[PDB]
């Protein structure tokens, strides 16, 4: 039960792929387009402290990961390096394929000893971590990541594609 | 439809994304003289179109509850098939 | 069409699934604060439904033969399209 | 080639897709399920010393995976660790996403100095071996599976879906 | 239609495709009892038929632009899906 | 815009989906089919002191792979382990999947210290690197590979299927 939506004449409606009338004709698989949105543009706050509180570690629920193929500018990004106590690492390692996210105005790098109690990281608030392409539910170390949401649009067909349209960094201490 | 319920919501939106069919000037689509990982995205900005805009962020908010509960399902580690799926999921309820 | 062959046949069949329609009570559907691995799945019973049962167990049986051997041909480690096959294979035979 | 079965007036049929017709109709994508039945209720001897002799040891055959999506519970479970006589392990290490039986009565877990001459080890009937929702061709050390089959269907169209109906351990040496 | 260009053309074509739907004896369908990989698959020889085998060299020498093009575009390591998106895509454009 | 090839008569045309008219109507997914052939067909000169120089080292830019379903026999094969001078391994350790191309009459062996200077090893000219059944755009060790590229055909509707039709390595110095 995904919502999918459609546009038409620039304008936005939610659809079940029930509903769609023939209207809103749908002719090749490359209308289809998935789309993450930065979590930034919907005025929550940014800074590291504020932004650490709302990721929390939990333990039991295995990773997941999802593939969107557009997304949006990022003003800030962060880089974890979080430690235990003893020196060992917290997060874990990132799996071949996934990179960072492309585009960033500023990159925060968070590196600390504050003790981590659990196997992964996640969010509180039901959010995801968007990496280069690849959008995933937990922190993986050393990798620049932008929090945001994934959506899914059917595109309207046209001879110039929708997505066409007129073509520094900071060290903190945690604990 | 789909109305805002969220403060200080941005009107533009400054895209990037990979272009399926390329450029292919020359030699360039060889990997071996291709850009780097880094080189391959294309950007615009849908200026001033807060209709639209205001819109897909709304969606986004909504469509997270459905996606993680999915995900939550499925075994596999990454998912590249919600679309496809969907375009099945269309002509199968088509006669 | 099917007949039970085996030399006995479990009339009942206590299943698990796991369930990805709907939504979520209050903030469950967030992965922080939803049930581990072990509490995704739900349960129930056909109840005495023999003549149903007895026929899933005897497909399962023949289905293995052609299976494995698709499996010997494929090179993915992880199959997890057949039934996405078989609904594209449905369409294309009376499109 | 692979058998589909069809469910109407709560009777099976197997009809693969070129015999379908427009009254068995398949309506969307959810219709389509794959179960995974155990061989404990076709009536086959569960005790260990029984268990082990139908199942091999190979060599030069790749291991395979495939998904099923529905279960059934399993009165008895197995878990090995066995070792050739060296002290190296013999069974390959569980990969990302392999995970226990969700549902088992009781697990025997079986441990000793095999003479294991093989690179896996295989089901000598054809059978698989159930993991969690992946059905393996082969085993996997330190993890709870069950012997089963797996069956495809194409469930009827109703308000409410057909798997909604009606909602310890022994240690045992080995050689 | 297609015209070869290449230096030298061979005419013949020596194949090895698997095979999926194989009359499979008693037993060799059961994988501790099946052939090594190196035994599961199928040769035979298109004798002669120049005027396909030269013109399906051609092709391939110019699908490669348009494939590794969408190489660089996709997140995964490894693709299966390309025929079953030509699929979809054929389906859908019949409306 | 990836071609497919239509075989009618005996006869190929390339036609994309966009105007696969009904003179050529698809029947069933088991008539698609994916087909790879090696240069050296096409007249390239595969001597092994010839062959290297169309093989070059860069680092940026990740591997990929893709599958394929056919193949032809390969007069001419190669397998590499190469070093660099200080004992290290230059290329990559093939992963799980890959196990070499199943039909080479021939099979050239080099082993031999390079100045390596990337992280991956591609090829000059754009064409893949073909393993079993599949096909890489990055040479791994130790793995025999034949140079060839991939097509794809909607193959003609038939009683017989259209395959099936009428059913030793030197070591070379490197520096
Ligand atoms: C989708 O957007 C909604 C808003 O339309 C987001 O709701 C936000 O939810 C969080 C909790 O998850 C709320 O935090 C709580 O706020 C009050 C502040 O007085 C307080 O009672 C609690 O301490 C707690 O912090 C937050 O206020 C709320 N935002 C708004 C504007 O109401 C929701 O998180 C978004 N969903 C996703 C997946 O991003
Ligand atoms: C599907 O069900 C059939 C019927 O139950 C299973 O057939 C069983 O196959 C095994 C292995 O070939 C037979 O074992 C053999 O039995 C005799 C002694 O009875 C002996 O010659 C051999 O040493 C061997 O153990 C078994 O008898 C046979 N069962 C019956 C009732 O005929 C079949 O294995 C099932 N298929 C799958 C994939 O589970
Ligand atoms: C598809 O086939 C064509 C030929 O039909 C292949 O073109 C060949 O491309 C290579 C690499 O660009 C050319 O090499 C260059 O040639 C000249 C003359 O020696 C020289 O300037 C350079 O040093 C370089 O070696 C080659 O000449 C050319 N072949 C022909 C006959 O023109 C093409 O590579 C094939 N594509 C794939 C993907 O295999």
């Amino acid at each position: 039960s995904i919502p999918l939506g459609v546009i038409h004449n620039s304008a936005l409606q939610v659809s079940d792929v029930d509903k769609l009338v023939c209207r809103d004709k749908l002719s090749s698989t490359n209308q289809l387009r998935s789309v993450g949105l930065n979590l930034e543009g919907n005025g929550v706050a940014t800074d590291v402290p504020s932004a650490t509180k709302r990721w929390g570690f939990r333990s039991g629920v295995p990773p997941k990961v999802v593939n969107y193929e557009a997304g949006e500018w990022a003003e800030n990004c962060y880089n974890l390096e979080i430690k235990k106590p003893d020196g060992s690492e917290c997060l874990p390692a990132a799996p071949d394929g996934i990179r960072g996210f492309p585009r960033c105005r500023y990159v925060h790098k968070v590196s600390g000893t504050g003790p981590c109690a659990g196997d992964f990281a996640f969010h509180k608030e039901g959010a995801f971590f968007l990496y280069d392409r690849l959008a995933s539910t937990v922190i993986y170390r050393g990798t620049t990541f932008a929090e945001g949401v994934v959506a899914f649009l059917i595109l309207p067909q046209a001879k110039k594609d929708f997505f066409s349209s007129h073509p520094t960094t900071i060290r903190y201490q945690a604990t | 439809a789909i109305v805002n319920a969220q403060p200080k919501c941005n009107p533009n939106l400054h895209y990037w994304t990979t272009q399926d069919e390329g450029a292919a000037i020359g030699l360039a689509w060889i990997p071996y003289f291709g850009p780097a990982a880094e080189g391959i995205y294309i950007e615009g900005l849908m200026h001033n179109q807060d209709g639209l805009i205001c819109g897909l962020r709304q969606l986004a908010n909504e469509t997270t509850q459905a996606l993680q509960l999915f995900l939550r399902a499925t075994t596999e580690l990454r998912t590249f098939s919600i679309l496809n799926r969907k375009a099945i999921d269309f002509l199968l309820q088509r006669w």
